[PDB]
């Protein structure tokens, strides 16, 4: 019966901002509340208990808002080691459920992908299939569409996307999109094409390959 | 509302403040708990059970005789000497008698006589001893609204027991038995378990083990003849008369005593204590009973579309003025839209008049309590 | 230091019933509430249930049916149940300790957390990777990958010049084909110039198959 | 010869002139009886047995319970009724259960609750009327050469007795009882009988019948009703044999009949004689069949065969001194008799303390044997 | 005033066991000794065995393995039961009360007995008589009779003219033939004047076959 | 193995002789011994017990003599009511053995018999089987012989005696013979006789008949 939505998705701040993420439930649940923090790979992490009460060794630029229904969790100063994924929790009504989560990431300088077309091998093709791989080397920011084309025709199956985490070094995100068509279906179209949409580029770039050349 | 309509029930009241309530627990009665700031709870000690027993001895009741071997000897000659002498499963005797010509000897006398048989046990009694640190108590938890279960074992006597929407409490309690367990025996027959005395039953007639020891208790031999007392089941059924059994057979096992306990309401917390009033019509899901100790149970519908909210119930007067009584289950909450809740109401002697609801769509209902 | 400790299986095949257990070393087990959480895209954080050693077990309305846990003092573990598996089920599992109030830090907060053990719902069969070559095409950097296809269970470890080339690498994250099996690739940014000089090549390596794939890429 | 062997033997001789002899009868003893002129007797009680008991109280020490039948009504409502409450044959009880929404009932409070359940007995124990006036007391009289049985009761104690080939006596007896029958009852399990007291019979805590047909009296001594379900006592056969331990059994279901007491008899041996007392002395040889063996009251009993041709006739026997002079012992069995050629014959004698001669036959051709008797 | 009353059957089949019952009535039972004896030409008077109501039976060496007698005092009478009946076993049997010395007279001797019992041991089945008639030859005397034939058991009652004929009737006694069945002759004196004048007919009545033949002797 | 002989088998005496009846026994039996007396149809009446001691009722006339082995029963004046069979037994020694019985019969003038010849019926003749019966009506002494002849040849087989006890009114005997062949048997031969030995007859007399004459 009870929800709980938290605004926004994601988030993007760059080190020394302030922060406000704020979780919403559909009942009121007073003071109750808990506030947790996820890095990838690693267990949650619990920061502020009881709505606004912070938890030991828990730093002071974390702070707890909030009562009844709108809930706020606000970063005074972000440092680097604050770029985790946040999570809201109830514990005044059973079952105990989490929030959407708040993923703060590090705002960058925008940057257009660097767009690679690659055909597929004639090991591949000797089992029977053909895939065509179609990378997006760094950019900012995660925002970006990818668009297949057979033989001019859009591509609406048979695509899978992959985005890498954002990047240590550059803090840039990467794409991986492959398509999946068999031998006789590979073999029956000619020129193969990635089209690449993005906020760093102006116009829509199209990187492409014709079957058996060069 | 577990101990609702439950004969042997006790209603205890908290202190001013609240935070905690002493009360007595035991097999077959209920305790209804009541404090301010904090939900109505039903307390019941439904099971007592010996986890970690020890085994003292086990006596032999049904037997039965095999392989019987008779040594014959005459007189002025040595004694009769059998291979199941040695034994321990064959028990034997020794004898003499009038031997002569007619007997088929020699010379005129006493002559040695031998008889072994073979001792069988089908029907044998268990008994463990018992020890008042390995008793597992479990009281389960019903809110006024199937309930939460908690173990007591006086190695960890105090246990916090967690209330889904309700919070917590923290349970602590102090077992309290009439009975010394040190004079005490756990007897177990078939599939009963009686609690008796241990002199009783280490005094008991029948040939028992740490081989059986003493297997003259049952076997009698008659000089010219081997006997069996028969099954002793319906010999201890007469004994136990008087004795309490713990297990019958069903799973029910139970050991006369009280749990004093002191129930730790600090984390506890009404289930829609921040809810609005209900505005919406109300409406009799099933008419107003009354209980063996006075108190009334009502079953009301939501009609309305504020839920979920508080049901307004109000216990006035026969001119319906001032509220002269007061409600039992604390803070009832309609759920849904055509929901069902159960509320527990105390009206005073004489005429009162029970109003659910709010303004005039509100239902009145016309209640008489004797005494 | 109080460590909760995830067992497995990773990998139940559906309608079966999975079988989950949390080890607590250094601390009793007979004082603390332990509850079973699992994450997974699209669900994200879903609390199970807790269960405790004198304390009866509560769950969650949408497993309840499906789902027991209990406490075994005398095994120093908690063991999670859920029978009849679907696809819906594939979720990383943790264990932790719900508080109370005189445990953990306050009432119903996972102060301390378990490792989190990875499980799987699928009939499909343990399958090798086939590595193929992404070969670079004719500014200053060229980019090429290996293509790390048709593969099950995950995961799957790919390295470049047996872990001398770090930069420029990303390993891009598994994704379920229509087939039931895994797709990956792993493309590196390299200059022009190293091009004929340099030899590339990919280690992948898959543990649940005892496969290590090394495969040369160089432009047709 | 039936004496011959027994450990607890007594020996009882006549008077004077004979003609009667004074004994006691016991359970495990023999009596052998001596006068002069008449045959040397053993005497012996086999059996005691009361005939006519009149039956007092049946017993059910065995049960079974058949047909439970639950009727349960709700608060301000009647009582429940069944059609088995005043049937005999079943067995009823009332209690007051706690009633309401959730036990299905409309109101709150204790409803009323009954249960029937059929008794059915399949062990019985019989109790019957034991008196000293029907007791027949069987003794056995056996001749020294399996004898004759005489039956006495109080209401016929002297029976005249035939003994064949030796005549007749008059068996005169006197039960004395030290059991008084009034305090008594012979109770009776599956085929063993007891003597047990009337009032510890009577005191019984088991379901009980006034007659005797193949209704029970306090079916509840068996029955126990709980908080619904009935359970049943089991089988009380093992409980009465702990309580039997200290009383004595009357018969054994073998054949073997007894009670505790003794039969002061007067044997009347006016019309008694012996076998063969106008029979010639043995002429020929006499061989040793079986050897000469003392009993356990010093008698020595042999066995000889005879080889003459003087058949039927009467065996010379002489217990003389260490020199062979003059007799100084005495025969037990009086008048042996060599029935045909080749006849093996059975004699007790009483030999004197120290050495002592046996002669058999008659002259040169007659057997000697050498004895020596301790004390 | 004290009798002694034999209860049959008289008729046993070979290898099977004989019942005879001895009543004792206008006395006591319980009281004195009471002994069977069976009388057979070629055998005479064979003493069987004497059994008393508190005293044990005993037996002659010759039928113990296979006689047995008791007292039942309840029903005041004696019973006796020979086992494995032979041909031999063809005897009147009596019931009679052995002496002792107070009772009966003197010791061994049997003062009161009774009726008497006829049995007969043979597998033939009960046949009517077969009545033939012994016409007359043709010195002032001549002499007829009736050949009564094939018949078992006995008795029979043979009377000539229905009673009025008794003088110079001879009834000779039963001759059991080879068949296993009797044979009968009753012959009578009469004038040798009286034939063709008198009618003579004999009166033959056999009580076990139920058969009552009348049979007119003329030459 | 005792055995009880008595002698006579039979004897012959008048009214008022004095008789006398001997009892033998193999062992000495002393004064145990009893006498019967039987008439035919009627069970045994006891008339001396102890060997000597007369019963209750019995007459002055009966004594009883003997001990040991040899024994005396002896009436001094014979009546028509004595005249029965008579038996001893003993009782020193079981079982009870009676003796042999002597049979007491009246003493009457020598008569010689009324012999008749009957020859088989036609009823008879029908079935299968003839019989050819000879009377020899009122005779004293009992000893007389008979002897068949089917054609002159002497019958050994098929002949069956019955003798009739002593006669109240004439105080004689009476015999019956019946030769007993087969229909096939009695065509095939045509004189049949019946010879009769007795004291009385001076020689044996002999009454016979011709088949179908
Ligand atoms: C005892 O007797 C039973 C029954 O005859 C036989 O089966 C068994 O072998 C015997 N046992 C021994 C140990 O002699
Ligand atoms: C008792 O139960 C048996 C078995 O069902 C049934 O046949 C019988 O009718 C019942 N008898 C009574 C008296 O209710």
């Amino acid at each position: 019966e009870l929800q709980m939505t938290q605004s926004p998705s994601s988030l993007s701040a760059s080190v020394g901002d302030r922060v406000t993420i704020t979780c919403r439930a559909s009942q009121d649940i007073s003071i109750r509340l808990n506030w947790y923090q996820q890095k990838p790979g690693k267990a949650p992490k619990l920061l502020i208990y009881d709505a606004s009460t912070l938890e030991s060794g828990v730093p002071s630029r974390f702070s707890g808002s909030g009562s009844g229904t709108d809930f706020t969790l606000t970063i005074s100063s972000l440092q680097p080691e604050d770029f985790a994924t946040y999570y809201c929790q109830q514990f005044n009504s059973y079952p105990l459920t989490f929030g959407g989560g708040t993923k703060v990431e590090i705002k960058r300088t925008v940057a257009a992908p660097s767009v690679f077309i690659f055909p597929p091998s004639d090991e591949q093709l000797k089992s029977g299939t053909a895939s065509v791989a179609c990378l997006l080397n760094n950019f900012y920011p995660r925002e970006a569409k990818v668009q297949w084309k057979v033989d001019n025709a859009l591509q609406s199956g048979n695509s899978q996307e992959s985005v890498t985490e954002q990047d240590s070094k550059d803090n840039t995100y990467s794409l991986s999109s492959t398509l999946t068509l068999s031998k006789a279906d590979y073999e029956k179209h000619k020129v193969y094409a990635c089209e690449v949409t993005h906020q760093g580029l102006s116009s829509p770039v199209t990187k492409s390959f014709n079957r058996g050349e060069c | 509302m577990r101990c609702v309509g439950v004969g042997n029930r006790d209603f205890v009241e908290g202190v001013s403040g609240g935070a905690w309530v002493d009360l007595v627990l035991e097999h077959g009665g209920c305790v209804t708990t009541m404090a301010q700031g904090k939900p109505t709870l039903d307390f019941e000690l439904t099971k007592t059970t010996a986890k970690e027993v020890a085994l003292l001895r086990t006596y032999c009741i049904e037997a039965s005789i095999s392989n019987i071997t008779t040594a014959t000897r005459c007189p002025t000659q040595g004694e009769p000497y059998l291979k199941e002498e040695q034994d321990q499963q064959y028990i034997c005797r020794r004898d003499v008698v009038d031997r002569g010509w007619g007997n088929g000897c020699g010379l005129f006398g006493k002559g040695g006589v031998v008889t072994c048989a073979k001792f069988s046990c089908s029907g044998k009694i268990t008994g463990n001893l018992v020890q008042i640190e390995n008793l597992e108590y479990t009281v389960v938890v019903t809110v006024h609204n199937h309930g939460v279960t908690a173990m007591i074992t006086p190695r960890s006597p105090s246990v916090e027991v967690k209330l889904p929407d309700y919070g917590e409490l923290t349970l602590d309690c102090e077992p309290r038995s009439g009975i010394d367990f040190n004079e005490m025996i756990l007897m177990k027959m078939k599939k009963k378990t009686w609690l008796v005395h241990k002199q009783w039953f280490l005094d008991l007639p029948l040939p028992w083990t740490a081989h059986w020891n003493y297997k003259e208790r049952m076997v009698t031999f008659k000089v010219p003849d081997v006997t069996v007392l028969g099954s002793q089941e319906g010999a201890m059924h007469s004994a136990l008369a008087g004795a309490t059994e713990v297990d019958s057979g069903d799973g029910n096992h139970m050991f006369a005593g009280h749990l004093k306990c002191k129930v730790r309401m600090e984390k506890l917390r009404i289930k829609g204590m921040s809810y609005t009033m209900c505005s919406g019509k109300f409406s009799i899901d099933k008419e107003m009973a009354e209980t063996q100790h006075g108190t009334t149970v009502v079953k009301v519908k939501y009609e309305g579309a504020g839920a979920p909210c508080k049901v307004p119930i109000e216990i006035r007067d026969v001119n319906k003025e001032k509220v002269v009584g007061r409600i039992i289950s604390s803070t009832p909450l309609a759920e849904n839209t055509n929901s069902v809740t159960n509320i527990e109401l105390e009206p005073p002697f004489g005429d009162s008049y029970i109003v659910i609801g709010v303004g005039n769509s509100a239902l009145t209902l016309h209640w008489f309590r004797k005494g | 230091e109080v460590q909760l400790l995830e067992s497995g299986p990773g990998l139940v095949k559906p309608s079966e019933t999975l079988s989950l257990t949390c080890t607590v070393s250094g601390g009793s087990i007979s004082d603390f509430y332990w509850s079973w959480l699992r994450q997974s895209p699209g669900k994200g954080l879903e609390w199970i249930g807790y269960a405790h050693s004198r304390v009866s077990a509560y769950y969650n309305p949408s497993l309840k049916s499906r789902v027991t846990i209990s406490v075994d003092t005398s095994k120093n573990q908690i063991s999670l149940r859920l029978s009849a598996v679907t696809a819906a089920d594939t979720a990383l599992y943790y264990c932790a300790r719900q508080g109370t109030g005189t445990t953990g830090v306050s009432e119903d907060s996972f102060d301390l957390w378990g490792q989190g053990t990875k499980v799987i719902v699928s009939l499909a069969s343990t399958k090798g990777p086939s590595v193929f070559p992404l070969a670079p095409s004719s500014g200053g950097t060229a980019a090429l990958g290996c293509l790390v296809k048709d593969y099950f269970p995950e995961p799957v470890t790919v390295s470049w010049n047996s872990g001398a080339l770090t930069s420029g690498v990303h390993t891009f994250p598994a994704v379920l084909q229509s087939s039931g099996l895994y797709s990956l690739s792993s493309v590196v940014t390299v200059p022009s110039s190293s091009l004929g000089t340099q030899t590339y090549i990919c280690n992948v390596d898959h543990k649940p198959s005892n496969t290590k794939v090394d495969k040369k890429v160089e432009p047709k």
